[PDB]
RNA sequence: AGCACGGCUGUAAACCGUGC
RNA sequence: AGCACGGCUGUAAACCGUGC
């Protein structure tokens, strides 16, 4: 049984188009997915999330595990019927809070035990409680708990995290009750090691999990790494099936990622640098708190058709977001999904299409000024699959 | 703009005011209320929210507090706020403050008021302010008035007379620049009836304003804690009996259920929505029924836990958003992790909620079944 | 029986030095009276007046009648229980309220009727009302009602309530029924007409009421006419009884209408003074709310015995009146009743002593800078009695 | 400064500090509280009303709020504000805020905080401080401190930790400015608990704050409305506990009489007496027995008209000036007709009724029956 | 607070630094 | 609000004018 069907390939480069069949719906591939952590996509409804076309976006265990607790969501007809969504869900294991909950956290091959500041309070992350809860939540794709150090950290900790992943993840696919419904995805803990790494391809991919994704890789790695880590993951990833990078959500990540063979990404970015008062645009991004915007009567992006950009100019969003309203903030992480989604459609359409390298140059000229002003990081990246810009 | 009265059972005044907003006729109901608004967006809620509301008032209520600070802005688009803040479609009336927070006062002076914004103090001569109105381009504007009577509780009666020459010497500079301005022609400007609580000073209020050809009144210091109300209650009739029926009738900061019922018993139109505003910030739902700081008797608190595990909606049959597509529990979850949503879908269904309840007071009015209705708000939750 | 027994008489002056007997206690005169209208001395308890060596002071039957009723304060063992009180208390008609509620007044010869702006509600003040609510209050001495007629006024106006006075003044007579405990006191109501006044004069005294007072001239009536008015009603008042200015508290009127025969004074003056941040000296006054005295440390008066002067710098003052606190307000109230107090009981010595002259001089230099520099009208005043200055 | 425990039963620390206030000693008693004040003088309250007052304490709260606006005038002074205010005889306590009203905040910086006046924001860097110190010259002064997290709700992490490490800061360079002035090393410092309602961060500032030499510490940001203490109390003794028990512990907005014994209950020994007067500036007297914005039920309204009437006076048995001298129905009158005497009236009782209170608790305290007087003050009127 | 910079990569983040 | 002037004569007066 294979979740993904492949549908064109660039022969240029390994980028891939494609849908996955999914109980709540087929989901087009490549996709941005939308990190709504604690049930909510922080500030919009659901209706608004499912008019900008959204068919997959994520939850979080640690968080939804913590609060409102396991038990709760299921009394609740699962997470789909706690947020009212009607269609796929995503759920990271808690694996990512190690990262960013490192001061908090105690690693044991048992598992992670987490407290937080606030209350004496504390919870073990097994491997078993991470899929238990998730097989509570009920979201379609589900992930296995995995031993995540920082790409910054370097030690005997990367081999040792590396490892204990593999464990985990048996440990998981063990755990789960409810293959059916759900599909659990391995993730490559490889480290910025080439060989760790290596190994942790060989031995993930000889498990047979649904899909795998790529870990470990969100951090502020040197760009030149960043890439060959993932092209060493992909390139030895089964193509029959899913390739989801995690924690990448900016454009021209995202853009090259997928000539890279990437296939599924999730970023708290856009929703995030919204609650913060910029709004993507195809040449960067526009700091509307900023003075500039104040007469500036034009949309975000003409060419963008999300609410925001049919009915708001930049002068009245930069007087809004100086106010005490909360809605300045709703217009702009409205319009910034719209604009991932708006990219990631744009982009498995020019694969379609066998143009995806016009689309790619037509992309760095929006973005860099020119494919000429174009980051050596991406220009080495996109060489490396046979796309240079001119 | 014409006034015309279906029926007048009680005091209350039932009819609809026709040929409102300059751009042909927008037919909009009396009693009824003004949606509340904070820098031209409802609070927490963009279009798509906004329109999800059924029942959302023709008029909309914008503030100077917010909009002077852009005054340049405003010059510079040309094109009226309306259009500056995606409400086209909406008539718009301008106060002078914003009624959650009257708290600063203007620090009236003959030649000067002063509202506040971010900025800080706004200090607006006559002159200014109808500068300001002209890049606003309302279809109301309350006129430059002193209000600061209620603030205060002094009351000299020396300043209570101030208050009333000061607010009608406003109204004439400001009706005589008004003339000039082929733009401000379009715009009706709104009377402030003042006095405080002095019987003399408020008659003499109500007669002099009349006098001018102003399109309304706003009955301005009556906004009171809920136990200072009933007193200035009667002082509120004596006042309406000095305006003519044939021009609608605004109060500031009545906006409590209760309150605005007796409100239309004394012949007031017109209510700020800014209730439903208040009870959304302090994590509560209106629940009262009308179908026919301290948290108030009309509403739950859905920070408790006893909701945590309640998957019933808000309230049973509310055909808004959130009633009809989420629990409770959810709404708990929400507030307790803290999350925006909270606020956006309690804010929805607020609105709604008080929306309906003037549905049924027009419809009360109409049966006259409203002393029933009386009743029915007041039961608890 | 004389409620007043003479002691001492500057022979060159009218200036006389005496001793009420009253049944609250002797009262040294000349005397000044604080006015506390509704029972209170205005931010000081009665203890602190106590302590100031006051005697007597007022209260107001217009005031006390309406708030908190007469009833009330009978069931409070009188006026003297209510405020606790130890020593005597004069009562004013509610002839003065004429003047200041003019707005408010409409005079017909059955009373005063009285309305308030904030209340419909209405009250009649006939000389009965009058009578009957200060014999309620049991105030030792108690004021005929009389139609108070404005000094700036003229016309049959003043003829009018002059002659109206007179018929109220005989109905008072009639109405009192407690002439055992109160004394009941005359009204000169004659205007700045020398011959209505003098009318007023001689029908007056022919009633034998136990102290006669003189009205009408708390105006602004030029200074000229208001010493000639005074000088004319004393000239024809029994030697023998009182002579009562009424409205008059300023340190120049006063040293000077006791030069022409006066006995008793009352003014808001002094304590309303204090609640505008005025603090009175030998020299005129203290603006202390001014920046001037922000480092000024010595006392208000060196030469003051009263609370605040030996306590408190004039610099600390300047700094609580810009406080919110009413403190400052209540320092500058005892100061300023003390100042009052001080001066009169000064006066009264230097009569017994006979250098009431030299005492004259001493002040005027203090005042004026000189006698070289004192106004004509208190020369002319003075020179009347046989009083120069250098 | 020594203090010495007479005894500690439960967590409840009764004692004396006994070489207090630099001339020679000044025995102030544990637990106990500070006459509250507002620009020096006690509020409405002259030297006679006060001293007309028993049990008045030893040591009085001011606030740099009003006293920094004349740092100038203080220091041309040259003799400190116990003389300046006519308070002498009066150990003083300076605090960075007055209680009644923390509402504005400091805009705390890594540089400056400010205190807010009649003028405005006063900006008080750490040199400014500690030369208004010197000027003022108090017994003990709060250190600069960011107290911020309590007047917002959001109390990021992040937040909360930079109030801790601001505050540690902000001691360490005023101990260092404090051993330069030989003026200075008179006075004594106290130390700012702070870290909001992050356990960790509580006990990072208490361990860090006891590890300088400061003569008392500050817990501050326990400062709450009624409901929200509970649940701060338990982080409450989680702090006391981290403090050396030689050493006084103060804490700022707590004055309420039942959130008063509780917090000794967890080892805190001084609280400021702002309550009494802010009963005092509603009409309200203390009525609640100790003998062995809403209005509370410590007190009785006297605006009410059931005291018209009422010839007792405000507490039988009271030896205050007021009810001794005065009855209900008078102060009735005082308040309805708007006369200072009122406010005089009201707050000599209210202080009065107020140090009784305390007076009772060490006295329970010696007895062990202080779970009998928490019932006594829960009493209604 | 507010203003200006600099920061945001499966959210200790309507935030965090740094000034004023 | 706050600041500065000018005003206070048995208290519609912790006030009233006039600026900013
Ligand atoms: N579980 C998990 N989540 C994320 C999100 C970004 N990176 C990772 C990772 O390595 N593991
Ligand atoms: N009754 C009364 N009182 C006063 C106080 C000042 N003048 C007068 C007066 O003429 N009559
Ligand atoms: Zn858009
Ligand atoms: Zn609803
Ligand atoms: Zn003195
Ligand atoms: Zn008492």
């Amino acid at each position: 049984p294979r979740i993904m069907r492949l549908v064109a390939e660039c022969s240029r480069s390994r980028a891939r188009a494609g849908e996955l069949w999914l109980p709540h719906g087929t989901v087009a591939t490549p996709v941005f997915m939308p990190v709504g952590t604690q049930a909510t996509m922080k500030g919009i409804t659901t209706e608004q999330l499912d008019a900008l076309g959204c068919r997959i976006c994520l939850g979080n265990t640690y968080h939804l595990g913590l609060r409102p607790g396991p038990e709760l969501i299921q009394k609740a007809n699962g997470l789909h019927g706690f947020m009212n969504w009607p269609h796929n869900l995503l759920t990271d294991s808690g694996g990512f809070q190690m990262v960013s909950l490192v001061s908090l956290s105690e690693v044991t091959e048992e598992g992670v035990r987490f407290r937080s500041p606030y209350d004496g309070n504390e919870t073990l992350l097994s491997p078993e409680k991470s899929v238990q809860i998730q097989n509570a939540l009920g979201s379609d794709i589900i992930m296995q708990l995995d031993d995540v150090v920082s790409s910054t950290v370097t030690g005997p900790r990367v081999e040792e995290a590396m490892y204990r992943s593999i464990r985990w993840l048996d440990r998981c696919i063990a755990a789960h009750q409810r293959p059916d419904k759900q599909n659990l995805f391995a993730i490559i803990q490889g480290g910025l090691d080439a060989d760790l790494r290596a190994t942790c391809l060989e031995e993930m991919t000889k498990r047979d999990v649904p899909g795998f994704a790529i870990g470990g890789l969100s951090g502020g790695e040197s760009k030149s790494q960043f890439w060959r880590m993932v092209a060493l993951s992909t390139s030895r990833l089964p193509k029959d099936k899913p390739r989801y990078l995690m924690g990448v959500g900016y454009a021209t990540d995202l853009v090259v990622c997928v000539a890279l063979g990437c296939d599924m990404f999730d970023c708290v970015f856009p929703t995030r640098t919204a609650r913060f008062g910029s709004a993507l645009v195809p040449t960067g991004n526009l700091q509307l708190r900023k003075k500039v915007f104040e007469k500036d009567f034009g949309p975000i992006d003409p060419e963008c058709t999300c609410p925001t950009c049919q009915k708001h100019s930049r002068a009245f969003l930069h007087a809004l977001l100086h106010s005490d309203n909360t809605a300045a903030l709703h217009h702009l992480t409205v319009h910034n999904i719209a604009y991932q989604l708006q990219l990631m459609s744009a982009v498995r359409t020019s694969i379609v299409e066998k143009r995806f390298p016009d689309f790619v140059r037509d992309f760095m000229g929006a973005m860099y000024g020119d494919p000429t002003l174009c980051p050596t990081w991406a220009t080495d990246a996109l060489a490396s699959v046979g796309i240079t810009l001119g | 703009m014409k006034l015309s009265l279906t029926k007048v059972v009680n005091g209350c005044r039932l009819g609809k005011i026709k040929n409102l907003g300059k751009t042909g006729d927008h037919t909009m109901d009396i009693p009824g209320c003004l949606l509340y608004t904070k820098t031209g967006s409802a609070p927490h809620l963009t279009h798509h929210t906004l329109h999800n509301i059924h029942g959302v008032p023709a008029m909309a209520q914008l503030t100077l507090s917010s909009l002077a600070e852009h005054h340049e802005v405003l010059t510079e688009y040309k094109e009226g706020v309306g259009k500056f803040i995606g409400m086209p479609e909406s008539l718009l009336y301008c106060s002078l403050h914003d009624p959650v927070s009257p708290c600063p006062a203007g620090y009236v002076t003959n030649k000067s008021v002063s509202v506040w914004s971010v900025a800080g103090r706004v200090e607006m001569t006559v002159s200014k302010f109808m500068a300001i109105q002209k890049a606003l381009q309302p279809d109301w504007f309350q006129c430059l008035s002193d209000g600061e009577v209620s603030c205060k509780e002094a009351t000299s009666i020396k300043r209570v007379r101030k208050s009333v020459d000061r607010s009608l010497l406003f109204l004439d500079n400001c009706l005589r620049l008004q003339e000039e301005s082929e733009v401000l022609q379009k715009s009706v400007i709104i009377g402030v009836i003042e006095g405080g609580d002095v019987m003399e000073e408020r008659l003499r209020s109500a007669r002099e304003t009349a006098k001018r050809p102003v399109g309304g009144f706003l009955l301005d210091g009556f906004q009171g804690n809920p136990t200072t109300l009933e007193a200035r209650l009667r002082l509120l009739s004596s006042v309406t009996a000095e305006l003519p029926e044939d021009k609608p009738r605004l109060i500031s900061g009545v906006s409590r259920p209760d309150e605005v019922l007796e409100c239309i018993e004394r012949g007031v139109d017109l209510f700020e929505s800014f209730f439903p505003y208040q009870v959304t910030e302090r994590g509560c739902a209106l629940t009262f029924s009308f179908d026919y700081q301290e948290i108030t008797s009309f509403e739950i608190n859905l920070k408790e836990k006893k909701y945590q595990e309640d998957f019933n909606p808000l309230v049973r049959g509310c055909s808004c958003y959130c009633c009809k597509n989420h629990t409770r529990a959810y709404i708990h979850h929400l507030l307790v992790t803290n999350e925006l949503l909270a606020g956006v879908l309690l804010m929805m269904h607020n609105f709604e909620h008080y929306f309906g309840f003037f549905h049924y007071i027009r419809e009360a009015l109409k049966s006259d079944k409203l002393a029933q209705l009386k009743e029915l708000i007041h039961r608890q939750a």
